[PDB]
């Protein structure tokens, strides 16, 4: 997906601290048709590749609010804690294998 | 064939005198293999007909 | 699929719903099938 680089000075050492796993058809872009029905937080989407699968969005509705697109990873993985839904399962790293 | 994984590393084993295998090679990865695939041998004259 | 790059898609059938039926077999290590040294 493009990581080029980090920033970084001269002499930094970059370290993680919350690694993740996902599966092999995994896609975080959205589906470039159900953004065509949504309104209210409406999502960004593009083409992912043969085999991938896009990220799942509900059609919410309700009294105060319309149609909405409520889909997962919202805010963010790292500080999400209903994490069945986001596809990037935390991991600890094992012996002999990076992050 | 055997064909496994263990710590970051992948092992090959193999046979063609016996049903026993030999070790074949080593190779460190650092990653975990999750699928494998056969491919389809695209021939001309191997099927029934022929 | 396999991959997700697009080398040649001459001859191809894509309107099928028949999955082939694999094969099943039994292992047996009774002879020594499935060690190794
Ligand atoms: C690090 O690089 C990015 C992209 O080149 C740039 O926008 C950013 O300002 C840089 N950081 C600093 C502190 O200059
Ligand atoms: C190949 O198999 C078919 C199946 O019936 C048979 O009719 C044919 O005679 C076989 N040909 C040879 C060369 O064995
Ligand atoms: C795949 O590549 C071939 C090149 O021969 C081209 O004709 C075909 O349109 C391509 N497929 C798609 C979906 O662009
Ligand atoms: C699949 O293809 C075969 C021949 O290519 C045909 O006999 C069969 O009806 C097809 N099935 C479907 C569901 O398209």
């Amino acid at each position: 997906y493009g990581f080029g680089s980090f920033n970084v000075s001269s002499y930094d050492v970059v370290y993680s601290d919350h690694c993740f796993s996902v599966n092999s058809d995994f896609c975080p872009c959205a589906d470039p048709s159900v953004v065509n029905s949504c309104v209210k937080s409406k999502p960004l989407s593009a083409i992912c590749p043969a085999g991938t699968k896009y990220r799942h969005c509900d059609l919410d509705t309700t009294l105060y609010v319309n149609n909405w697109c409520r889909c997962s990873c919202l805010p963010d993985p790292i500080s999400t804690y209903s994490p069945n839904t986001c596809p990037q399962k935390k991991v600890v790293v094992g012996i002999g294998e990076h992050c | 064939f055997h064909f496994y994984q263990e710590r970051g590393v992948f092992y090959a084993y193999y046979a063609d005198v016996g049903m026993p295998t030999t070790f074949l090679f080593s190779l460190y990865l650092g990653t975990i293999l999750s699928h494998y695939y056969v491919m389809p041998l695209t021939c001309k004259a191997i099927s029934s007909n022929t | 699929v396999i991959g997700d790059f697009n080398c040649t898609n001459s001859f191809i059938n894509d309107y099928n719903k028949t999955i082939p039926r694999i094969s099943e077999d039994v292992v047996d290590v009774s002879l020594g099938l499935g060690t190794y040294y």
